[PDB]
């Protein structure tokens, strides 16, 4: 309870704090005694207590300037400390700031020196500012240096040294060094995950000696290229406070041989002297690739270096490695064995909220005209990574500057500042900055939420419960089958004619256990087997166990039923351990190609036909489509759910599009010579004369004997 | 359209067009008083 409330301050003294007596009665402080008030992120500072028992109970007075030197908010908590060692300060050395300057001149150190300090005894602290009224400005200066440590008071023999050269201000603020929890959205999973993984060691060490366990090391997170993964790790370790020394794999594979020997010795000594501290690495693969394409002795003594190094690590040692790379696999095994890099961590690409969070974060200074949406925007954006949301935004506001150049001239060196207020990023520019992008992460293997509930399916009841009792049960009530002694199946197999909905049925399956879908269409499967796919399904299940709980998904599973292919994902799923939260769903619309091995039991054992909807499903499915497009009041779906016999979903979809498309045109026509912004009955009777059937009976009866015969 | 913005140039009165002079002088150009007027320019003043 000690935490008291930060309150707003019209005064604007930057080392008086006035507070209620009983602000002091609660910490049992004393007049005339200076007091240390720490927010957030390593940020404290020293302050003169006054009585103003006009202020209410835990109300404090703190001006503006001292909280955003602390780097919070109006209402925020912040914690109060007596100074029981208040001590005067010998040497302090500051220095100006050239943009608060500006305007007058001349050297106002000496002008301050006398009236700002007049027997104050205004306690200071490094990297603290204040600001001093000089002729017709109020200049702020930075403490650079204080002498003796660790703040002490501005006392009038304190001596006082201004010989340097000025320092902007937002400088400090893209240091990169200051970035906490508050610049990171969507990422809750991992970023806990990494926290649990380093605060407890460092943090808290003691937990590790009184249970009696070595603390782990090696931390490994793996993800698509501009997913984070630097910010991440600069936030925790600032918020750790540890010191951190950073090692780019580039910058170490750019030197001759031996440097690098050089810099990482060094680096991990200096690192060891300073415990508690935290190693960071970029591209960790560079320097230590897959030693089979890169044969070379450099790579070889420089990984070997690393190694040596790793083991070397002593016992008790506030020291934790990270590393960063966007395959898990291109890195040398030899890393991932035990004493060495283990904790592993995938990061996926956001989801819609966090992609909304992402784009409000970089969104917070640019001047957002008075219409944004930045919902629709996160809805709109599948697929995208941090990185393509902030080039997004740098693309719309180059937009906007292309929208008001025409009213200025570039060729004067000098832009009028009217012009400047009037910029603002409309929503149009947004959605043609959306319209000129390059999402790239989506082309590839990588794991992401799904949303879909069994509402979303038009149908198969017996299906949804005959799959939630294959697979729903065990994921959340182990200890059943644990008492029965009865494993948990995995391999569950979709079989039926094309477009009937199966891949929504493994995504609402994936949603209703909470687990990261992953897809894998048969394309990407053709292209590992001839070897071009960087990617390798060792790689999709790798990335599977690591972001357990999942679901794999393998679309087509007969395009390759190739046999290299078929024994790799054999031995990669039979190695799997049952017990793992772990399972993989296969579609085919050709159940004979697939070889008799992968029906063994322990694999894709589970057969399921997928029926094309009955009248009630294909009504439930046109229902589905029809949410956003507006309709004519009184339409009747009935008569095109019985005339769709034999229909599937996505032939049902297609008629909704081509009938969208005929009211679209017609609702253009009618602009040419919005008086119909829906659709009417002529469209649906357009489209269903131009209906047809994806499947024929001959194909119908195929399946049917098929699964006549699979059930007998 | 717009994407083709930053190529053209505004207009502007002090630019001015270009003719091969009647008399030989180097140093000097010979103007109307109309562009001075508009200008502002006067005589014994430097361009
Ligand atoms: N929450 C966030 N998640 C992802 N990217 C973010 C986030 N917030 C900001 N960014 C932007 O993402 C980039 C930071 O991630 P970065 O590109 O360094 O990741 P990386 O590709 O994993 O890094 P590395 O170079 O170490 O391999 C910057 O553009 C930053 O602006
Ligand atoms: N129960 C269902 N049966 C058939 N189609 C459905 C069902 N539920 C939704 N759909 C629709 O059918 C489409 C199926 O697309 P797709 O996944 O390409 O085919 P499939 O699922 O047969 O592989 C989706 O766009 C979806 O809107």
């Amino acid at each position: 309870d000690n935490m008291l409330l930060v309150d707003d301050a019209i005064n604007d003294d930057n080392s008086v704090i006035a507070i209620n007596s009983n602000t002091m009665d609660k910490l049992e402080l004393f007049r005339g005694d200076t007091v240390l008030v720490k927010g957030k992120k390593r940020k404290d500072t020293v302050l003169i207590v006054l009585i103003d028992d006009e202020l209410e109970d835990g109300a404090c007075r703190i001006n503006r300037v001292v909280r955003n030197n602390l780097r919070i908010r109006l209402g925020d908590l912040v914690t109060i400390h007596p100074c029981p060692d208040i001590k005067y300060a010998t040497r302090i050395s500051v220095l100006p700031i050239a943009d608060t300057i500006e305007g007058i001149t001349g050297n106002l150190f000496d002008v301050f020196l006398k009236p700002y300090f007049v027997e104050a005894y205004r306690p200071v602290r490094k990297g603290d500012h204040f600001v001093v009224r000089g002729g017709m400005r109020q200049v702020e200066f930075k403490v650079v240096d204080v002498e003796p440590e660790e703040y002490a008071v501005v006392a009038q023999d304190t001596i006082i040294h201004w010989e340097g050269e000025p320092i902007n201000r937002e400088d400090e603020e893209n240091n990169m060094n200051e970035v906490g929890y508050d610049d990171i959205g969507g990422c809750r999973k991992q970023m806990a995950q990494i926290r649990e993984m380093v605060e407890l060691p460092l943090r808290h060490p003691q937990l590790f000696k009184a249970i009696g366990i070595k603390p782990p090391r090696g931390v490994l997170m793996y993800g698509p290229p501009g997913t984070g993964k630097t910010l991440m790790a600069r936030a925790v370790a600032n918020e750790t406070g540890a010191f951190f020394f950073l090692i780019n794999g580039p910058e170490v594979m750019s030197k001759m041989a031996g440097e690098s020997e050089s810099n990482l010795r060094k680096a991990f000594e200096e690192a060891e002297k300073n415990a508690p501290a935290i190693i960071f690495i970029d591209e960790i693969d560079s320097i230590a690739p897959k030693r089979d394409k890169t044969n070379g002795e450099v790579e070889r003594r420089v990984v070997s270096q690393l190694l040596t190094l790793m083991d070397g690590m002593k016992a008790r040692s506030n020291v934790v490695v990270i590393a960063a790379t966007n395959r898990p696999n291109s890195i040398d095994p030899a890393l991932r064995r035990f004493g060495r890099f283990d904790r592993e961590v995938d990061i996926g690409i956001p989801d819609a909220t966090g992609r909304l969070e992402v784009l409000r974060i970089h969104t917070k200074n640019m001047k957002l005209a008075d219409d944004v949406d930045l919902e629709a925007l996160a809805a709109e954006t599948h697929g995208y990574v941090g990185a393509d949301i902030a080039s997004l935004c740098s693309e719309a506001a180059m937009q906007q500057i292309r929208e008001k150049m025409d009213l200025i001239d570039l060729d004067e060196d000098e832009i009028d500042a009217e012009v400047l207020d009037s910029l603002g990023v409309t929503m149009d520019n947004f959605r043609f900055a959306l319209g000129n992008s390059n999402p790239s992460a989506l082309r590839e293997t990588v794991v992401e939420s799904v949303n879909v509930t069994w509402d979303d399916v038009g149908g198969l009841d017996e299906i949804k419960e005959e799959l939630k009792e294959t697979v729903e049960y065990p994921v959340l009530h182990p200890d059943q089958y644990t008492k029965f002694g009865l494993s948990p199946s995995k391999g569950v197999l979709f079989y039926g004619p094309p477009g009937t909905g199966k891949t929504l049925l493994a995504k609402a399956v994936a949603t209703e256990v909470s687990a990261n879908f992953i897809s894998v269409k048969g394309p990407e499967l053709l292209s590992m087997w001839y070897g071009e796919s960087e990617s390798n399904i060792r790689d999709i299940f790798d990335k599977a166990r690591a972001a357990a709980p999942t679901v794999v998904f393998l679309d087509e599973l007969d395009s390759i039923a190739s046999d290299r292919v078929v024994n790799q994902l054999l031995t990669e799923m039979d190695g799997m351990n049952a017990k793992k939260n772990v399972f993989v769903i296969g579609a085919t619309n050709r159940p004979d190609q697939i070889d008799p091995a992968i029906l063994r039991p322990g694999r894709l054992d589970q057969l399921i036909y997928v029926p094309l909807p009955d009248e009630n499903a294909r009504l439930s499915i046109l229902n589905a489509q029809l949410r956003k497009t507006p309709l004519e009041p009184g339409l009747e779906l009935t008569a095109i759910a019985k005339a769709t016999q034999g229909f599937s979903g996505a032939d049902l979809l297609y008629i909704v599009q081509r009938a969208a498309k005929y009211a679209i045109k017609d609702s253009i026509e009618a602009h040419r010579q919005d008086p119909v912004p829906y659709i009417t009955k002529e469209h649906f009777a357009e489209a269903m004369k131009t209906a047809k059937r994806s499947v024929s009976d001959a194909e119908l009866r195929r399946y049917e004997a098929y699964s006549q015969q699979m059930k007998a | 359209k717009t994407a083709t913005a930053i190529l053209r140039r505004k207009k502007k009165d002090n630019m001015l067009l270009v003719d091969d002079a009647i008399n030989d002088d180097n140093s000097v150009i010979a103007i109307n008083s109309n562009t001075m007027d508009k200008l502002e320019l006067f005589r014994g003043d430097t361009v």
